[PDB]
């Protein structure tokens, strides 16, 4: 029964942890999961592609801002 | 071909007549467990 | 005192002695089987080609009109004549009948009937030994797939040219058509039936290898196994206790279906069910009840629509259908 | 691949020589 | 027992809850990554950067179409380490560039190697051959050959299959239209195993409970079904039947196995594009008689159909502006 | 000739067939 | 829609189809309240 | 022959009198209480 | 335990226990009314009063307006209220059933054989069984008669043939003639004539019913007062399960035949209400091309059939067999005639025509009944097939399995 | 708190299975 | 065009393994190992004996 006490605080914990993981956006930033508002940029109408193997990063850093 | 078609209709009569009239000559007593 | 003709013709026909058992259903079975077998064989080796689309464009099917055995079929019947009933003798000549595809009216009718038949046949045989008759409900399920593949498809389109060709790349064209058409591979029942019969290789291959692992050792060294089983013996043949402690140490701590009964009663459902529920998916989008559909599913903020998996399968199933659709 | 596969099939029968001819009824 | 690698040997093969053993040393920590990773990526991450598509809950997506989808064509061959020269370090940019993928491939390529080894383990602490061991690399084979295989005769990591449900679909319909995998012998062979398998299960299992014993007790000597009744049964059925259940069951074992195995090797021919794609005399023919038409020629027609009207979207990286007068129809053929 | 190659072949099967099938090895029960 | 002085058992209308289907379930946990005998 | 039932009808005429002259000698007249009829007058 | 049989076969613990028997069987009865009532109420609940019935997933409701309920010229809707006393009634007889499902089956006589003699039975009694079969075929052929005075006297039934765009129509010259009626039962099943379901009117539709009812009611009475003969006696298992085994059968073909009816047939299931078939919408869209080209200012869209029948050509050509109430009036002796396409084709046709092109994401009612009452019949007869088997094994002693001491297979001599 | 295999293995599941499923029904929330 | 050696492949290739098993066979027979109705070794190099007699 003691271990049924804290599992009736920290399962909910745990779980208002995942909501608030998505619904704060946190989510989108820590996977690169673009929000619905940052598929296309003004100046990027077309899929954003990786066209280079070892300038991967840079590449998603300078398509990525704003 | 008419007589291709008088052949065919006497041939399948006859075959579902022989299931029928099979499953009409006591069927359920052909099992091994018979009560003599 | 003399016993009737009717009475030896009863006692040979449902005779247990015979080779092959016969049976009431048997006389149906053996004539319209023997009558498909026939007339696939001679069509598949010499047959002219099949006006299938119905505007004079005939497609060859037949090993003595350039095809393999692979490219080989008996080619459906004519889209004009839809689901009409086309015999040899309501044709007005033979030359017209094999260009409008009545083999494969011949052959797929007398075939449904000797299944139909057989699975009659394995409840008599099943019934005069002394046994329970459930193996004809098991092989129920291909014959609900070959009903739905063969009959039950053209009814709900219109026309048996829609079925499925009596051949190996005619097979994969029909699949590759009722992907364009319907989106089989969506739809759930079919999930359930590819579940069914990968659940069942599974199975099978499980059950076969937990049995021969733990074989009791009864032959010398070298020699074949299958010498210290005895045909009609008694005693068990593999150790039970053995192969159950195994299944429960592989995944957790008591897994092992340890009643026998049940374990091949889920070895018999399994896979016949989902055939059964593949059978009746394929009989379903006959009459246009298609799969899943999650076309445009994910869209911007601003209308436009970001592809998934689904749009690539759908770009995929419209250049079939585009294919497909000659002049629609 | 196939080379795999009598990797697994010998390896096996060298770790259960003992057993190999079946194994005890009880 | 004796010394300190005793204690541990004794601690691993310990009758607890479930079983460790040495192999789940190897097993469980790559299965957990490999099934939590692709839980990771359905929920969480996007394929945008590498597919153009939305592939994840987050996005919208559902559990069928969501997918840990390949890396990126550029990407080629690379093992996409989290450390390595792609990502240096970001998870972030090691999430876009479908370095999931090649985590959860490789981490389950260790998984069914422990698992597989969990099966000699256990076999050999039980006592029994280890028969179930060679019936899961038909499996093995699969996985290596159509995940691992097939991508590395290819361009890159992208032909792969994406760990999905809509994903595998399009693998299918992809082999399919590029490759005529159904043509290939090798798969045919691979579904009458697999096919065999299932008729296998159902027809085994059908006949053990109808012909049964009027009486399973876990400890019984005598077996609960008649076998000359069921070898009497399918003799005067179907013509032929079992008479010896040890070689019944090895074949139960024997067929779906020899499926996967006999597929997988078709998979690697199709790895270097060694494809059985067409009957040349028939394509030969066909060519100089237009009115020759058979189902083989009517199914390359639709191979067609599939390539081209799949490769602008499925394949991105290449740009593949394709008019509208250079898609085949057969409206217009 | 690739016909008839294809037609022997299925033929062969189909003699196969009826030889495992009426010339089969006979079941006898162990005593 | 639904008749005038009967609008206001809009809501219970509804629900009334999911009734035969619960019907089945109520089966099934009865059977677990007994312990399956 | 000419209007199709002539077929039909000579054929079961044909097997429906072998038939009869099996049923001829089937003690069936009285009446049993089972869930099936095991008797069966078998001549030879 | 007491019977052998486990909780997830616990119905077949009443088999031999008549009371509880009739008990679950009223209660099942219950639930089907229930069902019913509360279905039609929920349709008219949704329906929206400028939709077609078909637009809005209605099957009860276009049931109802076939039988001349609510329904004006044209097809249209007027009211609803008949549609809600239908439901209030299902669900009134609903809740008596379910009460004396209930009573039977907890709190009535159990094993009632003892008590009324009347109502109880045994399975081999084929008298008392026969009797009840006989009472149950006079209460179907009661409901065909309903169905007849419905058509003939009270109200009448909607005819989509009627003239203008079909209406509600009171039929008074049903076709008696046995040679048409059983003629549509003998008709062959495959394209063409199709059997039962190209009843293409409701004179025979009626004529057929009466014919029906007269058949069940002399059936009824031959049943009561009657016991099956020696060669009936002889060739069916006398039992609970095989009696469930020959409805089960029957049901499944029953329910295969009301899919392809629903599918194929459009007079006792209009397009009005149902939906346009399949063959019905292409050629619908092939008719309303035809009509666009025409009013444009031999022609493509029609090609010559062998048998001298001009029809839609294309992929249309296959539905060359489809009868519609629109497409009949321009359809002479040899087909669609060309005079009669461009000369008087009323506004009616073309508007109905164009509605049916659309209705070629959409799941028409008539493909829901179709998949739905198709699924059914073909698990029906895999009941048919379980229970007909365990039936005679079960009769014949062995459904328990093989007796170790005596194996029939052991006493047979050796195959080859 | 700490048993030889069983604490961290089933909490290894749970932990992350609960924090998902978090995850999941806020993106329910999420209108696109 | 006929290929040659494609058809040597299926000739050979169906003649010589049908030609192995049908010679493994009848030394079988000969030996009275034929049948898998017999009982296991009773020593080596000496089959069992047959289940009727
Ligand atoms: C069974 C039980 C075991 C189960 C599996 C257990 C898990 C093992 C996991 C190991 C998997 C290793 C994958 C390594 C990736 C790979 O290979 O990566 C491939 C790289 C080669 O890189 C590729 O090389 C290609 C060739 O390039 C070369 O040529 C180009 C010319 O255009 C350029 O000049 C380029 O600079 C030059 O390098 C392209 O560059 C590709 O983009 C690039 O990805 O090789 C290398 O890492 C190493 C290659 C040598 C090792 C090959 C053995 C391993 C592969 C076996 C399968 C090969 C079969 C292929 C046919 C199928
Ligand atoms: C009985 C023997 C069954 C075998 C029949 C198979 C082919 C049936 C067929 O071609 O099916 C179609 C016909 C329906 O006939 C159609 O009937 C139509 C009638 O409509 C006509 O009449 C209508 C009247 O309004 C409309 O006006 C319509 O426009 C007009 O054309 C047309 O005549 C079509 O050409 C004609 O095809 O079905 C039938 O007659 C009845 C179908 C019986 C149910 C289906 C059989 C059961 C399924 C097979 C068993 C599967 C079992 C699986 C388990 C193993
Ligand atoms: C009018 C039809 C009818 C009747 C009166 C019976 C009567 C009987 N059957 Mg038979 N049967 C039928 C149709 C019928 N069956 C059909 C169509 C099939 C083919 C599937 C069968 C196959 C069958 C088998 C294989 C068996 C019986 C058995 C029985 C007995 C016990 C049944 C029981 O306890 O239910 C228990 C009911 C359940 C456990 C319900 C299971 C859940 C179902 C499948 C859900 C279906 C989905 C539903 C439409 C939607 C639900 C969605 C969601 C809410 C879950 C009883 C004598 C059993 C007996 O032992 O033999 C005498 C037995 O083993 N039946
Ligand atoms: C159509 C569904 C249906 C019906 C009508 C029945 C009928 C019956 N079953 Mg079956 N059964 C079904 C489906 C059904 N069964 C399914 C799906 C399963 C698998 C889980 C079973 C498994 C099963 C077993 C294992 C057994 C039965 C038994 C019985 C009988 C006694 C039940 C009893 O004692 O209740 C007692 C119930 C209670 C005390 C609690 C329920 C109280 C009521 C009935 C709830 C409903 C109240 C209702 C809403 C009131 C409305 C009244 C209002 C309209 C005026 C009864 C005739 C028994 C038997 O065969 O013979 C004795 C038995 O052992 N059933
Ligand atoms: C066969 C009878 C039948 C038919 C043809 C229809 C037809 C229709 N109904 Mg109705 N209905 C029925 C019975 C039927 N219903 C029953 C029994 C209920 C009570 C649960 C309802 C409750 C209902 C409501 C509340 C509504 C409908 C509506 C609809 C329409 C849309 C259906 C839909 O949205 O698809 C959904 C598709 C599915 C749910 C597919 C899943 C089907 C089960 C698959 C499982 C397989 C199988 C059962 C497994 C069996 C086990 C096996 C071993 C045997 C459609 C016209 C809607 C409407 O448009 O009309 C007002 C609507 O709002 N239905
Ligand atoms: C199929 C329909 C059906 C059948 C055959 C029966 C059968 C029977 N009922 Mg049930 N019952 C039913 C449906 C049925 N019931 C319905 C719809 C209700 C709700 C009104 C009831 C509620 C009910 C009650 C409250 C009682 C019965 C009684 C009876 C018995 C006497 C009836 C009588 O004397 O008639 C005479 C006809 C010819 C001689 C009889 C065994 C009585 C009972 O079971 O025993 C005391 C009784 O008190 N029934
Ligand atoms: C619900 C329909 C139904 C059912 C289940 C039965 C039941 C039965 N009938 Mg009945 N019958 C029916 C409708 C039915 N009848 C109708 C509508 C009529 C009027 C034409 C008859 C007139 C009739 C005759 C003339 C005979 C049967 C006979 C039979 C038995 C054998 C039927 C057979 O093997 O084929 C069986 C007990 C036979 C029996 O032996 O007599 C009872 C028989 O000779 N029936
Ligand atoms: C989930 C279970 C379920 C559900 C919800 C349905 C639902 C439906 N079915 Mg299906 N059925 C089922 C299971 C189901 N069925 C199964 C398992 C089978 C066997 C495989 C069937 C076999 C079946 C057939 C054969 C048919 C249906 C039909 C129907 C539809 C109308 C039902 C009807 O009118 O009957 C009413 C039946 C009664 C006995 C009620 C009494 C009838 C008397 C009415 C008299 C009215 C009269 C005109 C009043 C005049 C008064 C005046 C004189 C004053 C309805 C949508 C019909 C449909 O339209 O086509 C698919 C149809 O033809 N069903
Ligand atoms: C025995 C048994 C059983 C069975 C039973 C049953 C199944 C029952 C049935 C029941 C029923 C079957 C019921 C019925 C009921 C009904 C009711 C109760 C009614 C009411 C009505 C009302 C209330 C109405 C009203 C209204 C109106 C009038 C108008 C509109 C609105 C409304 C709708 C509101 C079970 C299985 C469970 C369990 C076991 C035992
Ligand atoms: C309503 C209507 C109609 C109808 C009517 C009528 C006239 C009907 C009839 C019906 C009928 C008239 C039916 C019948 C049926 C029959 C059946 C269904 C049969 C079956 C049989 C059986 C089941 C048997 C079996 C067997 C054998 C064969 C051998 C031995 C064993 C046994 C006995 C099992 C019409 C369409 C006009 C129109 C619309 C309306
Ligand atoms: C990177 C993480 C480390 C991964 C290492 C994985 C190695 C797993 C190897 C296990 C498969 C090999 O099978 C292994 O089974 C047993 C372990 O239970 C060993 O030990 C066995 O030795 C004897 C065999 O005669 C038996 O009497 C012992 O009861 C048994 O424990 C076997 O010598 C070995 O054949
Ligand atoms: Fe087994």
């Amino acid at each position: 029964i003691r271990y049924w006490i804290i599992h009736s605080i920290t399962i909910p914990s745990l779980f208002v942890a995942g909501f608030l993981f998505v619904s704060t956006g946190l989510a989108y930033d820590a996977f690169g999961t673009p929000r619905p508002n940052e598929y296309f940029t003004q100046d990027r109408q077309q899929i954003p592609l990786v066209n280079d193997r070892f300038s991967a990063k840079q590449e998603l850093e300078d398509l990525t801002k704003g | 071909m008419f007589t291709l078609k008088i052949l065919v209709y006497t041939v399948v009569i006859f075959f579902i007549s022989l299931f029928t009239f099979g499953f009409l000559s006591s069927d359920p007593s052909r099992n091994p467990n018979r009560k003599d | 005192e003399s016993a009737s003709f009717w009475e030896q013709f009863c006692a040979w026909i449902t005779s247990t002695e015979n080779r092959l058992y016969i049976g009431w259903f048997g006389c149906l079975m053996f004539p319209t089987l023997l009558t498909a077998t026939s007339a696939y064989i001679i069509a598949f080796i010499a047959a002219p080609p099949v006006d299938i689309d119905g505007i004079r464009e005939p497609v060859a099917g037949s090993l003595l009109y350039g095809n393999n055995i692979i490219s080989g079929a008996v080619v459906p019947s004519s889209n004009a004549i839809g689901v009409h009933f086309y015999p040899i003798w309501e044709a007005a000549s033979i030359d017209e009948w094999l260009y409008n595809g009545g083999p494969y009216q011949l052959v797929v009718f007398h075939f449904f009937i000797g299944v139909c038949a057989y699975i009659g046949r394995e409840w008599e045989l099943s019934y005069r030994l002394g046994m329970r008759p459930w193996i004809c409900v098991a092989f129920s399920a291909p014959v609900a797939a070959a009903a739905a593949v063969f009959v039950i498809y053209p009814i709900g389109q219109g026309s048996f040219s829609d079925g499925m060709p009596l051949g190996i790349s005619g097979t994969f064209n029909f699949m590759l058509v009722f992907q364009a058409e319907h989106n089989i591979l969506m739809h759930p029942f079919h999930m359930l039936g590819v579940a069914g019969v990968f659940g069942g290789s599974l199975f099978s291959a499980m059950h076969g290898s937990l049995v021969t692992s733990s074989l009791i050792r009864e032959t010398s060294e070298n020699e074949s196994l299958n010498y210290g089983y005895k045909f009609g013996q008694e005693e068990e043949t593999y150790n039970i206790v053995a192969a159950h402690g195994y299944f429960g140490r592989l995944i957790f701590q008591y897994a092992s279906f340890n009643n026998s009964r049940a374990l091949h009663f889920f070895l018999g459902a399994w896979p016949v069910v989902g055939i059964w529920f593949t059978a009746m998916g394929v009989a379903t989008m006959a009459f246009n009840l298609n799969g899943f559909n999650f076309n445009q599913s994910v869209v911007d903020s601003q209308g436009r629509v970001i592809n998934t998996w689904a749009d690539i399968l759908n770009r995929s199933n419209l250049g079939m259908e585009v294919m497909h659709e000659r002049n629609a | 691949l196939l080379f795999f596969l009598g990797h697994l099939w010998h390896g096996g029968r060298t770790l259960f020589r003992d057993v190999f001819a079946g194994i005890g009824a009880e | 027992d004796r010394g300190v690698f005793d204690l541990i040997d004794d601690w691993l093969k310990r009758d607890r809850f479930v079983f460790v053993g040495w192999s789940g040393l190897l097993l469980f920590p790559c299965a957990f990554l490999a099934v939590g990773g692709w839980l990771t990526g359905i929920t969480f991450v996007t394929s945008w950067y590498t597919h153009g598509l939305a592939s994840s809950f987050l996005e919208g997506c559902n559990f069928l179409t969501a997918a840990v989808s390949t890396p990126a064509n550029s990407m080629g061959h690379s093992l996409l380490l989290l450390w390595g020269p792609e990502a240096q370090g970001d998870i972030t940019r090691w999430f876009q560039i479908g370095g999931l993928w090649t985590f959860v491939a490789l981490h389950g390529s260790f998984g069914v190697i422990g698992f597989c080894l969990r099966q000699f383990e256990i076999a050999r602490l039980v006592g029994i051959r280890p028969y179930n061991a060679i019936a899961f690399s038909g499996p093995i084979a699969v996985f290596v050959t159509v995940f691992l295989v097939y991508p590395l005769g290819q361009a890159s990591w992208f032909f792969a299959p994406s760990f999905g449900v809509a994903a595998i679909f399009r693998f299918l319909l992809f082999l399919q239209g590029f490759h005529n995998w159904t043509l290939n012998p090798f798969h045919m062979m691979g579904v009458a195993g697999i096919l065999g398998g299932a008729l296998l299960c159902a027809i085994h299992g059908a006949t053990v409970e109808n012909t049964l014993f009027e009486d399973f007790t876990p400890t019984q000597s005598e077996e609960t079904y008649s076998m000359v009744t069921a070898n009497r049964f399918w003799s005067q059925i179907f013509g032929v039947a079992f008479s010896n259940k040890r070689w019944l069951h090895f074949f139960m074992l024997f067929v779906p196995v020899a499926g996967m195995w006999t597929s997988s090797l078709g998979i690697v021919g199709l790895a270097l594009n060694l494809r059985s794609y067409d009957f040349v005399s028939q394509e030969l023919r066909a060519a100089e008689d237009p009115e020759f038409e058979t189902f083989y020629t009517k199914n390359n027609l639709l191979n067609e159909g599939i390539r081209s009207w799949m490769a602008a979207q499925d394949q991105p990286h290449e740009n593949f502006i394709f008019p509208e007068e250079v898609l085949p129809r057969g409206n217009a053929l | 000739m690739e016909a008839l190659v294809y037609t022997f072949l299925l033929i062969g099967t189909l003699i196969v067939i009826f030889f495992a099938i009426f010339f089969r090895d006979p079941p006898r029960i162990v005593k | 829609a639904l008749p005038e002085p009967y609008t206001a058992f809009r809501p219970i209308v509804d629900v009334m189809p999911a009734i035969p289907v619960l019907f089945l379930l109520l089966a099934f946990v009865w059977q677990a309240s007994v312990g399956f005998r | 022959d000419d209007s199709l039932g002539f077929v039909l009808i000579g054929v079961t005429a044909v097997i429906g009198l072998a038939w009869a002259q099996w049923q001829s000698y089937q003690d069936d007249g009285d009446d049993f209480f089972d869930t099936y009829d095991s008797r069966r007058a078998a001549a030879a | 335990e007491s019977t052998g049989f486990a909780w997830w076969s616990g119905n077949a613990r009443l088999i031999n226990v008549s009371g509880k028997l009739l008990g679950a069987h009223v209660a099942h009865a219950g639930l089907m009314v229930f069902w019913c009532g509360a279905m039609t109420l929920f349709e008219v609940a949704h329906y929206i009063p400028e939709k077609p019935l078909y637009e809005q997933g209605c099957i009860l409701i276009p049931h109802l307006t076939t039988l001349g309920w609510g329904v004006g010229p044209g097809g249209e809707v007027t009211d609803v209220y008949p549609f809600f006393v239908v439901g209030v009634l299902h669900l009134i007889s609903s809740a008596v059933l379910g009460f004396g499902g209930v009573y039977h089956s907890l709190i009535g006589p159990d094993t009632l054989e003892e008590s009324f003699p009347f109502f109880g039975y045994d399975w081999r009694d084929k008298n008392k069984m026969t009797t009840i079969l006989g009472i149950h075929l006079i209460l179907l052929g009661i409901g065909s008669f309903l169905l007849v005075a419905k058509a003939c006297f009270v109200g009448g039934l909607y005819d989509t043939w009627a003239p203008g765009g079909g209406d509600v129509r009171i039929v008074t010259a049903p076709t008696l003639n046995p040679l048409i009626i059983f003629g549509y039962v003998l008709k062959s099943p495959f394209g063409g004539d199709g059997w039962i379901i190209s009843v293409n009117n409701l004179e025979d539709l009626v004529g057929g019913h009466i014919w029906l009812g007269f058949l069940c009611v002399v059936g009824g009475i031959w049943h009561i007062l009657t016991k099956p003969f020696a060669w009936a006696r002889r060739t069916f298992v006398w039992s609970g399960e095989a009696y469930l085994s020959y409805s089960l059968a029957a049901l499944s073909v029953m329910g295969l035949t009301a899919s392809v009816f629903v599918w194929y047939n459009n007079t006792a299931y209009p397009s009005e209400f149902f939906g346009p078939t399949g063959p019905e919408a292409s050629q619908s869209q092939a008719f309303t091309f035809l009509v666009r080209d025409q009013r444009l200012g031999l022609g493509k869209y029609l090609m010559r059939s062998p048998s001298g029948e001009i029809i839609f050509g294309g992929e249309t050509m296959r539905f060359w067999d489809m009868r519609a109430p629109w497409v009949e009036p321009l359809r002479g002796p040899n087909g669609l005639d060309l005079n009669k396409i461009r000369n008087d084709i009323q506004p009616w046709q073309e508007r109905r025509a164009a509605e049916y092109m659309t209705h070629a994401n959409y799941v028409s009612p008539r493909s829901w009944l179709t998949t739905s009452h198709f699924f059914l019949g073909f698990f029906l007869w895999v009941g048919h097939l379980w229970h007909a088997g365990r039936a005679r094994a079960a009769a014949a002693g062995f459904e328990k399995g093989i007796n170790r001491e005596n194996e029939p297979v052991l006493s047979m001599r050796p195959l080859d | 708190p700490i048993f030889t295999f069983r604490w961290l293995t089933i909490h290894a599941l749970a932990v992350p299975t609960v924090f998902f499923l978090g995850a999941i029904t806020s993106m329910q929330f999420i209108q696109r | 065009e006929v290929s040659f050696g494609a058809f040597l492949a299926v000739i050979l290739g169906l003649f010589i393994p049908v030609v192995f098993l049908v010679t493994l066979y009848i030394q079988s027979e000969a030996q009275g190992t034929a049948t898998n109705f017999r009982l296991p070794d009773k020593a080596p190099g000496v089959p069992g004996d047959r289940y009727d007699a």
